[PDB]
RNA sequence: AAAUUUCGGUUGGGGCGACCUCGGAGCAGAACCCAACCUCCGAGCAGUACAUGCUAAGACUUCACCAGUCAAAGCGAACCUCAAUUGAUCCAAUAACUUGACCAACGGAACAAGUUACCCUAGGGAUAACAGCGCAAUCCUAUUCUAGAGUCCAUAUCAACAAUAGGGUUUACGACCUCGAUGUUGGAUCAGGACAUCCCGAUGGUGCAGCCGCUAUUAAAGGUUCGUUUGUUCAACGAUUAAAGUCCUACGUGAUCUGAGUUCAGACCGGAGUAAUCCAGGUCGGUUUCUAUCUACUUUAUUCCUCCCUGUACGAAAGGACAAGAG
RNA sequence: GAUAGCUGGUUGUCCAAGAUAGAAUCUUAGUUCAACUUUAAAUUUGCCCACAGAACCAAAUCCCCUUGUAAAUUUAACUGUUAGUCCAAAGAGGAACAGCUCUUUGGACACUAGGAAAAAACCUUGUAGAGAGAGUAAAAAAUUUAACACCCAUAGUAGGCCUAAAAGCAGCCACCAAUUAAGAAAGCGUUCAAGCUCAACACCAAAAAUCCCAAACAUAUAACUGAACUCCUCACACCCAAUUG
């Protein structure tokens, strides 16, 4: 079956319990699997975001319409939805208890893989519908593939090694030189100076 | 404002400040290196056996025939023992050079279709050549000498 | 010239309520009531009587014979010899053919068959304006009809969320009674639509 | 029928809906700590003795107080579990231990209702209806990959699922100065500005044989009708010219005007209400001030019709033009 | 001379200290307690403190000797504050919007000084006067993506299944191999074949309504200018709302 299973909203269980929007989920680096597994392209995720049902849909449509059903296979890197986006009446004064349940979605961080690719393809048969997804995503995306990814991770490695800016931005907030903590974030310390709330910053160190 | 937003937020006047001058800095060569300093063995094979067996080898330039011309052409070479040959120039002005031929070196140059042969073909060669409104003989080649078309009419009369 | 006011907000209260929904009232079924009197005129519109063209159009309803049920365009290779005159070619079913001649001389076009076993003729000289007017009318009665229907139904709802007013927000009973308001002059506009393309269908 | 009184509080303005005491889960993640018209689970108790007896070092303590919680021992017999699980003063019964609350408006007046558009007064844009202001959930405009139509033919043209940019013109959303006053819509004279341009000027394509058409760019120097109704811009219709365009001007302009009604006192119609009064229900009519102080101001080419072009180019026929001059 | 949680006001000079966690209240426009602050006095420890100590279902926090210091507890008084706003992070509801409503940690504003244009909240900086003195903190935006290597075509043939038909692109199969040296065909166009290319060989981002808005220069040597911040001659109690001494 080498091709996207379909993927519908509402589960099978929908929970009840309207859970508050937590923006800590979009922060920091993809956490959940990070490199390929089966295959050999995938669609880095350069920007946290959101994905509804209409969003993969779109995907497994754009997959299904291009590809070879005897040659390549793709499996899904994101489960079904299920965080409760739970959105007011529009046109109601501020209050009055906490809004019904809405729509579902999947959260996603910065360096995550939604779809994959296999066979005996090259990545040019690819980068048609792989750059095609990724300009649709709500989130900055980018075609990346095992080589393209190693080659970019050693690419990032040397410019951070051979930085000749004797003054770095890890060095400045763990030893808080000039005290700017009190501007900086708690989990600028942990991460890196390259995250602001989902963008991704590729070209800074 | 929440932390996270679907735009850009505008980041503090100090953290950007951080932002700049933690910008990265290449590395500034000081000269920079842009200003600094198989099949082809069995061609040189080939071209090597043809040299050996070339009795009576001719050069032309055949380019404006047809496909149908040139099996038409084929078919005539067939007709009378001879055969005809197709090689490169690259990988020909090398052995030409070392076949101590320098008079046929400033011949080889673009488009030119070799007959080798072996048997005397002096009167059907030249009735073939001139059955068609054109005579690319550049001087041919025979016993590896130097003779011009006058010559090999000359050696036909004989 | 705007006159585009909230609609879209009454639709989300609408669609997100779901407990003000299940007791007031029934949103699902105003709906089917509504799309039940909107078939309805549909089908007195679409039945009634009209110089509908085409084989196909006239394919509906006929007799069971042997049986079996049957239409025009269904075993029969019909082909429209000329707006005044129609042919037809039976697949061998003297029967069927019977049959046919007599649900359509029940009709209202005040038709004339003249059958000669499997071939039939029903043709057709000319209408004038008057049966188009009179057609008109009919539509325009029955879009009345369907008005004081919808008027009916809306006096009910009304009548329901008054019983339910005391022990509940006088806000969300002014937002129940604007949506029922939007909704009625919802389903205006669609009658109202349906009517001009019946009356396209039969001048045009 | 007379005599006194009241009509509790929260509500992202007030009523309506719901709530008014206490315990736990996340917010509050590792001594305590913190918000509920943020999402949930429970209780005004439940089962055996009656040493659940009398005394008393030291402590915790719901962020105060009142109220609550643990406890070495001392005398007397031995050879409680649970998480909220509740009730202060006065007063009453009681020979006297002891007891008395859905005071739930639960830190608790001993018992008190509905309306005021007939209202008065002290104040509040701490808090509303029109504006201004900020957002852009809703809409419009342009672009990006083509999904799908368009007879072959995504891109003449329409255009789903999404993203990227501009709008505060519609509906709201927030109440930030303006309730010791910003006079509320249309309709009259006057119009200023912006083009997302209806027409007069010039181009590219076209499902351009020509007009009639469609699309994209520039051009705002100009024009943008006469009337029948409902108070309402909006809302239907008759005839015109090439066109009867959109938007901001404190829903442009009431110290220039208007009262049709929108905020008033009376009445009627149906309803709510035992009654007074009310439908944000419908109409009968409802005093519109200003004597100018200041700033500023107060005199410079457009189209349509007609004539040679006429039935021309264009076909298969119908049909039917370009420019220029003149009235 | 009523009352009134309510509007208004509440008279000369100068010095000093001087911003609050919350609870109850027929209550959130008002009152009390607590907490902050002021005066006189008796006592000794007040803060960052270092090994360690402080739970099964990330920044952190409590105690904390030497060490910097001179601050802290209590007694007796009593007025004043107990409606806050913005910024960085955790957030909570809202639309992962609002100069949107509410907490936790720090700063600012209610208190002057130098700038970011006119700014409360942004950057730097506080003990108060003179001099026609000197040295410094913050302090001036940069930047223009699109051609392209454009030479050149025999055939076992219309391979087979269905397709009256797709033979090379309605659909499936293997995809060989002769041209000297390369597609049972990668696009375009055909009902269908006809025709045109290609793979390869031979040099090859912008738009809203009064009128756009600081003049303005790419080419004389990195350092200057820039506070009430520090220093220079003198003497210093002489820049906080309410309240207090
Ligand atoms: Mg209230
Ligand atoms: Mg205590
Ligand atoms: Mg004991
Ligand atoms: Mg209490
Ligand atoms: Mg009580
Ligand atoms: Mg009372
Ligand atoms: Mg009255
Ligand atoms: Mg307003
Ligand atoms: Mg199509
Ligand atoms: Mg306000
Ligand atoms: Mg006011
Ligand atoms: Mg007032
Ligand atoms: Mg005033
Ligand atoms: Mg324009
Ligand atoms: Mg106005
Ligand atoms: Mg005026
Ligand atoms: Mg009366
Ligand atoms: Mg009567
Ligand atoms: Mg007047
Ligand atoms: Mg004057
Ligand atoms: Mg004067
Ligand atoms: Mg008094
Ligand atoms: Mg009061
Ligand atoms: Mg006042
Ligand atoms: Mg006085
Ligand atoms: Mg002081
Ligand atoms: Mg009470
Ligand atoms: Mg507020
Ligand atoms: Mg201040
Ligand atoms: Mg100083």
């Amino acid at each position: 079956k080498p091709k996207l299973r379909f993927i519908e909203r509402a589960p099978l269980v929908p929970k009840v319990r309207r859970e508050p929007k937590n923006l800590s989920d979009i922060r920091g680096p993809s956490t959940e699997a990070t490199e390929f597994t089966e295959g050999n392209f995938a669609i880095l995720a350069l920007g946290g975001g959101y994905l509804h049902w209409g969003h993969f849909e779109m995907m497994r449509l754009t997959i299904n319409r291009s590809m070879d059903p005897k040659n390549m296979f793709a499996i899904w890197r994101v489960p079904a939805p299920f965080k409760p986006i739970t959105r007011k009446s529009v046109g109601h004064r501020m209050g009055g208890g906490k809004g019904a349940i809405d729509h579902y979605v999947t959260p996603v961080k910065a360096g995550r893989l939604v779809v994959e690719m296999g066979g005996r393809c090259e990545f040019e048969e690819v980068q048609g519908f792989l750059d095609q997804v990724a300009h649709k995503l709500p989130f900055a995306a980018k075609a990346v593939s095992r080589g393209t990814l190693e080659k970019m991770r050693k690419d990032q490695e040397e410019r951070e090694r051979n930085n000749q800016n004797p003054w770095t931005f890890e060095r400045i907030a763990t030893a808080n030189m000039l005290g700017i903590r009190k501007v900086l974030s708690p989990y600028d310390l942990t991460h890196k100076g390259k995250y602001w709330g989902k963008f991704y910053m590729p070209k800074r160190v | 404002s929440k932390a996270v937003t679907r735009h850009r937020r505008v980041m503090h006047f100090q953290r950007q400040k951080l932002m700049a001058v933690t910008e990265y800095i290449p590395p500034k060569p000081a000269i920079h290196p842009s200003c600094l300093p198989g099949l082809i063995r069995l061609l040189r094979r080939e071209i090597a056996a043809v040299f050996q067996d070339n009795r009576m080898i001719a050069v032309c330039q055949n380019v404006a025939l047809s496909a149908e011309d040139k099996l038409l052409m084929r078919h005539q070479l067939r007709k009378h023992k001879i055969l005809m040959k197709v090689f490169p120039n690259q990988v020909l002005k090398p052995f030409l050079e070392d076949s101590k031929y320098q008079n046929l070196l400033p011949l080889f140059v673009g488009h030119n279709m070799l007959l080798v042969s072996e048997e005397p073909k002096v009167k059907e060669m030249v009735r073939i050549l001139r059955t068609v409104p054109f005579l690319p003989l550049l001087g041919g080649c025979i016993d590896d000498t130097i003779l011009s078309r006058q010559g090999f009419i000359n050696y036909s009369k004989l | 010239k705007a006159k585009a006011k909230g609609k879209g907000q009454s639709q989300t209260r609408v669609n997100i309520n779901a407990a003000l929904v299940e007791d007031i009232i029934n949103l699902e079924e105003v709906n089917e009531e509504m799309k039940s009197v909107i078939e309805a005129l549909k089908d007195n519109f679409n039945k009634t009587l009209n110089i509908r063209t085409s084989p196909g159009s006239l394919d509906k309803i006929a007799v069971v014979t042997a049986d079996g049920k049957l239409a025009l365009n269904q075993i029969s290779q019909i082909s429209m010899k000329s707006p005044q005159l129609i042919l037809v070619n039976m697949a061998s079913f003297p029967e069927c053919t019977a049959a046919a001649i007599k649900a359509i001389r029940e009709s209202g076009m005040n038709l004339n068959p003249e059958v000669e076993g499997t071939l039939i003729r029903v043709p057709i000289p000319q209408v004038t304006r008057e049966h188009r007017e009179m057609l008109v009318k009919l539509a325009k009665q029955n879009t009345n009809k369907a008005k004081d229907s919808l008027r009916k139904v809306r006096t009910n709802s009304m009548n329901k969320l008054k019983k339910s007013k005391d022990t509940v927000s006088e806000d969300t009973i002014r937002l129940i009674e604007k949506q029922i308001s939007q909704m009625a002059d919802d389903t205006v506009a669609e009658l109202d639509r349906h009517l001009a393309v019946k009356t396209k269908e039969l001048l045009g």
